[PDB]
């Protein structure tokens, strides 16, 4: 990819060097989990 | 290089003259880093990241 | 409440509580904490005391000070005059103690700018009406009987503990939940409490009680329909906001200060629904006849009259004897109670050791 | 007779030391006594003979805390073993270590 670059032509593709790999308890049972709204 | 001039120990490593004994505290530096560090903190204080040419 | 109702970007907002102890590093950011992990001096963590001296280095510009009818304590008060800014704004809705301290703020923030009426804000929808009542409850012949003998330290549990209040609190609590009203119980004792938990099998919340454990509480009396009403304590006692809240019931009492009583009453003055027509919030007082009770409920009461609030006596309420099942009916039962209330007053020589 | 002692453990460790090797090296009992008493402070009990005695003779009892250890009287016997062990090697009289032997040359 870098010849192609230097020389003008566009490259297709990239160097793999660039890719970035990235209390109570009478209540329990009945208490059900409204954790977001 | 594992370990850039953001650490003081290696700013310290690098101002050694001789090639050999650089070499080696280089060496010793660098062989415990297990990770490319790609954001490092920066040095003015360690709140926020300086972005530093890494992969992670 | 900060981020969403302002422009502040998460990354300038730093939160100082006992869960987490980082600030920011932005030039500029807000510090929301509390007084004693302002005022305190003697025991700072290692954690919280790089906080105190990240607070302290830097010149604050603005202070904030919520509930300051808090501040001219006798160790609050230091916080003003180590901590560095140029100016001070103070926030309560309630500007009474029961000491003289109150003056002095004038000179610890300043003067007070800004007052604003209840009723004015009832009457144009911004707040709800509330059908404020005050229940007798006839002290049962058993019980009065220790009450003239016993002492006043333990006075007060034998007759707010006495059968005839199970009672009415279980028609009142069956009665509002068919109505669809969500019901607030506040009691300052925790036994108390627990045993009216545990007998009606509701949750409880006091003191000792997770910060985790009650929010899972909370969102489920909140946005869970079987949980319809739950029993604060004097933690919930201000500054915890239920929309949904419409009824509000109190069992025991902070002996006389009446600004106890109006915070408790704020939980459900901020009601969902308080401009639909006909919309009138309901709050009981259920206190014992012929006990120091009415000597601190007519005490206690003594500012919301100056408000413009005004209780309802309720000797009678009617349709309770139709209720099928009622706590303490029998007298065996009664007299159970009475006696379990009543009783309650050489670095080798280290593997050897 | 000239002078705690209740929970001194039944074990008894005895060491005899030589007259003669004593007197080759200026010691006496009191200052040995000690130096066992210093390398541990107060975790047990010493008595030592005086040189008058024919035999020159170091009796030290360990004493055991007010927790009662049931699985320790099995090893009670061994760990005596092991300090003493330690008490022959690890104790430093006097001198300076790594001084094996000193001569006197004119
Ligand atoms: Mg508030
Ligand atoms: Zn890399």
């Amino acid at each position: 990819p870098r010849k192609l670059q230097d020389l003008g032509l566009k490259p297709a593709s990239v160097d793999p060097a660039t890719i970035k790999r990235q209390t109570n308890t009478h209540m329990t049972g009945i208490l059900k989990d409204y954790s977001h709204r | 290089l594992l370990l850039d001039e953001h650490n003081e120990l290696m700013r310290q490593a690098l101002a050694i003259k001789d090639s050999k004994k650089r070499f080696a505290a280089i060496w010793t530096l660098c062989k415990t880093k297990m990770v490319c560090e790609t954001d490092v903190p920066s040095e003015d204080d360690p709140t926020q990241l300086v972005s530093r040419g890494g992969c992670g | 409440q900060f981020l969403q109702w302002c422009t502040l970007q998460p990354e300038n907002c730093a939160v100082f509580t006992s869960d987490n102890k980082e600030m920011f590093q932005t030039e500029s950011g807000l510090v929301v904490s509390t007084y004693s992990m302002v005022a305190n001096t003697r025991n700072r963590s290692h954690d919280s005391q790089k906080v105190m001296d990240f607070l302290t280095g830097r010149e604050w510009g603005f202070i904030i000070l919520d509930e300051v009818h808090v501040v001219p304590a006798a160790m609050f008060r230091r916080v003003v005059s180590t901590i560095a800014a140029h100016a001070k704004l103070g926030l309560t809705a309630t500007l009474v103690r029961e000491d003289d301290k109150i003056g002095d703020l004038n000179f610890l923030i300043g003067p007070k700018l800004y007052e604003a009426n209840w009723m004015e804000l009832s009457q144009k929808g911004h707040i709800a009406n509330v059908q404020c009542a005050e229940v007798w409850c006839p002290m049962t012949a058993e019980f009065y009987q220790e009450y003239l003998r016993e002492t006043a330290r333990k006075r007060m549990l034998l007759y707010i503990m006495n059968p005839t209040k199970f009672q009415a609190c279980q028609f009142l609590i069956q009665y509002h939940e068919r109505r669809g009203d969500k019901i607030i119980v506040f009691s300052d004792n925790v036994y108390a409490l627990q045993e009216y938990a545990l007998k009606m099998g509701k949750p409880f919340i006091y003191g000792s009680t997770p910060q985790q454990e009650r929010m899972n509480i909370l969102q489920n009396f909140q946005y869970n329909d079987q949980i319809n009403t739950i029993f604060l304590s004097k933690v919930g006692d201000t500054s915890i906001d239920l929309p949904e809240a419409t009824c509000l019931i109190q069992i025991s009492s902070h002996y006389g200060s009446r600004r106890q009583e109006a915070q408790r009453l704020g939980r459900i003055l901020r009601a969902k629904r308080r401009n639909d027509e006909g919309f009138n919030a309901f709050f009981y007082s259920l206190v014992s006849k012929d006990t120091q009770e009415m000597y601190y409920s007519t005490k206690r009461q003594a500012f919301l009259v100056d408000q413009g609030y005004a209780f309802k006596v309720i000797t009678h309420l009617h349709g309770m004897e139709n209720i099928p099942n009622l706590a303490y009916a029998s007298p065996r039962e009664r007299r159970e109670l009475l006696q379990e209330v009543l009783l309650k007053n050489h670095p080798l020589i280290r593997k050897m050791y | 007779s000239l002078l705690s002692f209740d929970q001194q453990s039944p074990w008894l460790l005895r060491l005899e030391l030589d007259r003669a090797a004593m007197n080759d090296k200026d010691l006496t009992m009191g200052q040995v006594g000690e130096r066992i008493k210093q390398t541990f402070k107060n975790d047990l009990f010493v008595i030592w003979s005086e040189d008058n005695d024919e035999k020159l003779i170091i009796r030290c009892r360990v004493v055991r805390p007010k927790s009662l250890d049931a699985e320790t009287e099995a090893e009670e016997d061994h760990m005596l073993k092991k300090i003493e062990n330690t008490m022959l090697e690890n104790i430093t009289l006097r001198g300076v270590e790594n001084i094996e032997r000193v001569v006197m040359m004119k």
